[PDB]
DNA sequence: GCAGACACTACGAGTACATA
DNA sequence: TTTATGTACTCGTAGTGTCTGC
């Protein structure tokens, strides 16, 4: 058993913060913070996968240098971040007296701090706001809104939006270039389109590629890696016809082997995320779809409870 | 030091003149600190003036980052008195507060004797600031009984359970959205004494989004002038959606915006779409289904269809409001579906609030299916007695 | 640069051990005289003042005053680790991040090296008194210790009378009495039993219980414990050690 | 008339064997054969393995014609062991492929008998053959010594490292309370030979553990006087607690970087 | 009316102690021959009945019968102050709806009074139908409740198949099977650890767990335990005392 | 060595969340 | 505030064990 390579995902992993692509302003105002060193504490929230922790590490490897073993305490939910048996951990690492460059302070990153409980926030903000001049915190949440109130009062807020495909398409070149693949520009723009702007995704999914087919041509890559299926609900849902909307259904999830469960549900988030069509003509779509999802869920789950599905969003959709 | 402290430490308030906004409640709690020593002479037998010698506790509540903490750690200074702060980051269970400062309910300022003309440092003012991170009330309830020292609280909702006790043991003083011109006045001066340019009607709009959080405003400057330093009308819009507070709401408030006739129209429902009002359920979604059920039919519909009359629209919301009964109850069942919350969602808030949105006939009333189901619960209880005793 | 050399690990262990009960943070400032320690409870109502001899320590070697706030519970923790009998040995560096206390064994060869991380304590420094003391009264420390624990089962509230140039012991409060009166133990055969007082203005001052023993915990460093009483001063519970003194202030209650 | 018959001295030595390895294992498959019973048995985690053998010796009377392949749970084994008097006989009993043993704790040694049986466990994994290999090192440190040094260290960090180079034992193990560094220097007495710090040395090894796997290892420190600990950069750590007749192994998987 | 002295304080609580799970509540009955509080437990399985003598535990003055009705919990509250050297005190006037219950101690001059409150019960069945048992058997209570704890910690069901000089105990369960048979054994030099089993007719009945466990919980009322078993009949598990004995009944399921 | 003291692991009752 | 399992967290308690001591 040989020693794997690093995958693509790691090897190329930002290291400073001019390698982060999109949400320039940030970008910058996070570039500013470090020259600056006047790092305030602030909370990083976004969707998955567009470089939320790596700007975090990269600026605590920026501000504090050779300090980064023992002047940096990351947290995270493998660790078990309690209110009692970590209250004394952050309380220790605050009052710990550590000798720093004079416009630098020690880091605590509380890596995914979503997952974290009312109590260990309500102590947090006291130990936040006594040991403001020593310590500063960095919260990277994938939803901020499980972040009290009070978290959020003493914070800066630094949301992260989705990536642009100009900004992964000019990623995805450099990794190209380093790596020396041959490509073809319809492949690219498929991966484009396959990642959802999710730049793990786009990685992952050039993996597979490049080790699968050597080239990443689109042919290769709708080989390897499938459609998203929110968007072939999505059409699914808004054809006229009904026996296109069935046709669809079936040769596109049901002989694709996807789950009728999956499809229910992806069909309720079209639904409700759709935004064309009237609201009300939205709100007795999402009842069906749920009537339907009520059906799966207490046991019988069959083509037909979807094909049902489909003649009632169209006898809604129609108009009578 | 300098440009190595955050903006909201170097320049918080260094007197009661610098506070902004609040000055009916910083003077009320100024009043009360003055006057305690006269109130202990006077065996707490009788109110004052203003009704501070009955109550020898007091606790502050509001929104985040208006100035709680400081006003206490301010009035606590300026009369001397030595600061004994209690906090979140200690344990406040019932043991160790027992073990805590119950014996310094009565006890002297021993750094008061050392420290020092300050003819009052010789005492403790007890601060348990942050409340709400909590038998802890129970305990700090009877605390406020019996208390030889000033004693003060800090939490943020009076309206929750479990500071119920607290009910009339304190001198309840209340901090509320501070007014606009204060801390226009205060970030004019943090602006012309911090190098960058800030615009005046820049201001209004700040706490506007910010909904009156002081300390989020200065973070809010501070990280702006990281990069750009100049603040003026044309990107006020984005700072503004850039930083919008996304605050949880509360259920009269939720019952409020989901029956406001104008986010089910059709410009209304360009910023405001249904995945915001699935989101504003599910703040409380233990609440959310029974305060939309008893007020769904107690105002004046805006949402009428041509051809459709109130009562139509009462019923067919109804309907709606009684399929999410059963969806609530295949999810709290043996099967135990938490899946199905956002369809519950939907059928039980969004829709049925959809078709009699508008103006309230009355007012917004507190659920009263929980109170009827209790008494009901209770009166089958004394039904089975009797019908066993009988039997 | 400062190298405290004890010559075994036991007193230093005996002291952490007498007054880690009642403070959790202490701050260590080190100068050629020795070393001196500052110490305030959670409820800043007791002090506890130490400082120790240089002819304590085998050898002290210091090139500049520096300071050392530390944390009862971890120096505690890593003291016990050590075995008592080794010879514990301080060291700080140029920066005073973490020191190095070290043990080292006669028997075998077992340098069980440990370090500490410091903590930045608070810039209050010490600020001690002189103010005149109307009462100091001398007594042995294991049978006050012994008469104290006897009275701690009443109630909370411990008053000290100078009534009739007598020592006055009270325990009285809500939940029982208390009211012990010993007398003065002079003898002329045991150096080690005698009491002295001064006995200016009989004056009363009441105490607590749980802090109290607290206070008498730290008795078995020195056998003659001397408590110092003053009209408005806070009373101090001294204990001469062999070279230093450990004195314990405690604020009056009212 | 049992074909396997094993009679020990006391139940004492069984069950403080048992209780040795007990916590950090849950399943355990005893192979009997004519040579001994030897039970090869992994952590769930898979990170720690537990190699007993039991020598002909330590048993008052032994027979086992046909291999037997006792796969146990170490839980309920404990339990039966838990009641009966620890001066009784235990006399281990199994039929030919059985579904269960007969684990007679016979009182003194007459008057009351016991017929306590715990259902045999199918456990299908066969013994790895982990027995030893070209070794670096090979310290030998006295049981007390070694369990007061993990002891002390644990409440430091969550990693002890151990390190050999130049004649010389050292534990470091760097933490948020501290950094203990103890250290040994090699020696030998004839006064007291059972405190001599024994070392042979072929290689350098810098090798990271965990501190509850070591706990683990050191709660089993009862039943040697002597532990024999030997590292390699290319092999599992070895900890050989030496017993009446056999050994007891503790082959414990280093962290990596 | 009622004078219910008794010596020892820690004696009468002893015995609450082996009453408290057995059954929730005993109705008292005092008679001047003797104090008796059988008790029926929620299943109608498990009976209980309690014996007193009037020649120990001080003087025993029942100038009346007097039939009681409480709970327990609230008289062991009471009787947490259990000193070796205090005693007890029964004082029973008109209406006794609060018996106060006096502690007077010998060693110290501190004194101890209490009132317990009287719930309306009112139902006392005392039927003793049989006495003939084909098995008796005498065996330190200690003893029987180590076998009985290890028996029913493997197995929810014990059963017990007495033959010819073999008082055999056998528990199977799905963990394994614990089959510990003890032999009558009799040592004059220790009466507590003799072993007698008078032989009538073998028995071989099934019982449970949890009232095994129940019955087991008073084994420090005696020493030795009076073990009888009647075939197709309710066992009879005796405690002996040192003025009455304490018996606890039970019926053997069996379903084939 | 028996007794107390000590801090440890183990256990049980209570609360709060459950879709983005 | 009822909901009605399963999960996770937190605290408190009861013993159980080895460690100091006379
Ligand atoms: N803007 C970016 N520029 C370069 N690489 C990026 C960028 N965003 C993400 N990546 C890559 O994404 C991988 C790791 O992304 P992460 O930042 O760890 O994901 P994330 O933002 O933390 O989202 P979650 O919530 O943790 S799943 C690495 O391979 C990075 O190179
Ligand atoms: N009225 C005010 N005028 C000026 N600065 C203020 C005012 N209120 C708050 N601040 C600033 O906000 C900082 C912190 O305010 P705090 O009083 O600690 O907030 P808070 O009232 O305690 O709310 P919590 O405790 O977070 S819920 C102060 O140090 C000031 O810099
Ligand atoms: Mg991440
Ligand atoms: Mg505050």
């Amino acid at each position: 058993t040989l020693s794997l390579q690093l995958p693509w995902v790691e090897k190329y992993r930002p290291q400073v913060l001019s390698d982060i692509v999109g949400n320039k302003e940030t970008i910058d105002r996070l570039q500013q913070i470090a020259k600056d060193g006047n790092m305030p504490h602030m909370i990083i929230s976004g969707m998955p996968g567009i470089g939320k922790t790596t700007s975090v590490h990269c600026l605590a490897h920026e501000l504090l240098g050779r300090s980064y073993a023992d002047g940096v305490l990351e947290l995270n939910a493998s660790d078990d971040r309690g209110i009692d048996v970590v209250r004394n951990q952050i309380k220790h690492f605050a009052q710990k007296k550590l000798h720093l460059p004079p416009g630098k302070h020690k880091i605590v990153i509380l890596d995914e701090a979503d997952s974290m409980t009312a109590g260990a926030q309500q102590a947090l903000r006291r130990t936040m706001e006594l040991y403001s001049n020593s310590t500063r915190f960095a919260f990277a949440c994938n939803q901020s809104n499980k972040i009290i109130e009070p978290l959020q009062s003493r914070c800066a807020i630094l949301r992260y939006s989705k990536l642009s495909d100009e900004d992964v398409l000019k990623r995805l070149l450099q990794i190209i270039k380093l790596e020396d693949v041959k490509y073809t520009n319809d492949g690219l723009e498929a991966i484009i389109f396959t990642a959802e702007g999710d730049m793990r995704q786009a990685i992952n999914n050039l993996q597979s590629t490049v080790a699968g087919h050597g080239l990443v041509n689109a042919d290769n890559v709708f080989k390897i890696v499938d459609s998203p299926h929110p968007l072939i609900v999505k059409k699914m849902l808004l054809a006229s016809n009904l026996e296109d909307s069935i046709q669809i259904l079936r040769t596109d999830l049901w002989k694709k082997g996807y789950s009728s469960i999956d499809i229910v549900t992806t069909s309720f988030r079209v639904t409700k995320n759709l935004a064309q069509v009237k609201e009300s003509v939205r709100l007795e779509m999402i009842k069906e779809i749920g009537l339907t999802h009520m059906r799966i869920l207490e046991g019988v789950g069959t083509y037909l409870q979807l094909a049902s599905m489909l003649a009632k969003i169209h006898k809604l959709n129609n108009k009578a | 030091r300098e440009e190595d402290k955050l903006w909201t430490v170097k320049y918080a308030p260094t007197n009661l003149q610098q506070v902004c906004g609040n000055k009916g409640s910083v003077m009320k709690l100024k009043n009360w600190l003055a006057n305690w020593e006269n109130s202990k002479k006077n065996s707490f037998k009788h109110a004052g003036k203003d009704g501070s010698g009955v109550f020898r506790a007091a606790m502050l509540y509001g929104p985040p980052g208006i100035g709680k903490t400081t006003a206490a750690h301010l009035v606590a200074q300026e009369l001397g008195y030595d600061i004994l702060e209690q906090n979140a980051s200690d344990v406040r269970s019932k043991t160790l507060l027992n073990a805590g400062v119950k014996n310094a309910l009565d006890n002297m300022s021993v750094v008061g004797y050392f420290k020092h003309q300050n003819l009052n440092g010789k005492h403790f003012v007890i601060i348990m600031d942050e409340v709400d991170g909590m038998g802890g009330v129970g305990q700090l309830a009877q605390f406020c009984r019996k208390t030889s020292t000033p004693l003060i609280l800090i939490c943020n909702e009076r309206n929750l359970p479990k500071m119920r006790p607290f009910d009339r043991v304190c001198l309840d003083i209340q901090f509320r959205r501070p007014d606009a011109n204060s801390i226009k006045s205060r970030l004019m001066t943090i602006a012309i004494r911090e190098k960058f340019k800030l615009d005046p009607n820049v201001i209004d709009r700040l706490i506007q989004t910010t909904r009156g959080d002081i300390r989020q405003v200065i973070n809010l400057l501070s990280t702006i002038s990281t990069t750009t330093k100049t603040i003026n009308h044309e990107n006020i819009n984005e700072i503004s959606k850039a930083w919008e507070k996304n605050i949880a709401l509360k259920p009269f408030d939720i019952a409020h915006k989901m029956l406001d006739g104008q986010i089910y129209s059709d410009i209304g429902s360009r910023n405001f779409t249904l995945n915001d009002k699935i989101a504003l359920y599910f703040d409380d979604f233990d609440f959310t289904p029974l305060m939309i059920q008893e007020n769904y039919l107690s105002t004046r519909p805006s949402v009428l269809k041509p051809g459709q009359s109130h009562l139509e629209a009462v019923a067919e919301a109804a309907n709606c409001i009684s399929l999410g009964d059963i969806v609530e109850k295949k999810i709290r069942s043996s099967e135990q579906l938490w899946s199905l919350l956002p369809l519950h969602a939907v059928l039980s808030s969004v829709y049925p609030a959809s078709k009699v949105a508008g103006h309230m006939a009355g007012r917004i009333n507190f659920t009263a299916w929980l109170g009827q189901n209790s008494k009901s619960a209770k009166y089958y209880r004394l039904l089975q007695e009797i019908h066993y005793h009988t039997r | 640069m400062l190298e405290a050399k004890f010559e075994e690990a036991s007193l230093f262990k005996r002291i952490i051990d007498g007054f880690k009960d009642c403070v959790q943070l202490v701050n260590f400032q080190c100068k050629e005289d020795g070393i001196i320690a500052q110490a305030v409870d959670d409820s800043r109502v007791l002090l506890v003042s130490l400082e120790i001899g240089v002819e304590a320590f085998q050898e002290y070697r210091c090139d500049h005053p520096v300071t050392l706030g530390m944390d009862l519970t971890s120096l505690s923790k890593i003291l016990r680790c050590g075995n008592n009998t080794d010879t514990l040995t301080l060291i700080a560096d140029n920066t005073p991040d973490s020191i190095i206390l070290l043990f080292e064994d006669t028997k075998k060869d077992r340098i069980a090296e440990y370090s500490l991380k410091l903590m930045d304590i608070d810039a209050d420094f010490l600020k001690i008194e002189e103010l005149q003391y109307d009462s100091t009264l001398s007594l042995p420390s294991s049978e006050f210790s012994k008469i104290v624990r006897d009275l701690s089962q009443l109630s909370d509230s411990i008053n000290i009378m100078i009534t009739k140039e007598t020592i006055k012991f009270v325990a009285d409060g809500d939940i029982g009495s208390g009211s012990v009166i010993i007398k003065p133990f002079v003898d002329m055969e045991h150096p080690e039993t005698s009491i002295k007082l001064e006995m200016d203005q009989p004056v009363d001052l009441t105490f607590g219980a749980k802090y109290l023993l607290d206070i008498i915990k730290g008795s078995s460093l020195s056998d003659r414990v001397g408590i110092r009483l003053s009209s408005e001063a806070p009373a101090l519970f001294q204990f001469d050690l062999k070279s230093g003194f450990l004195q314990f202030f405690l604020a009056p209650k009212f």
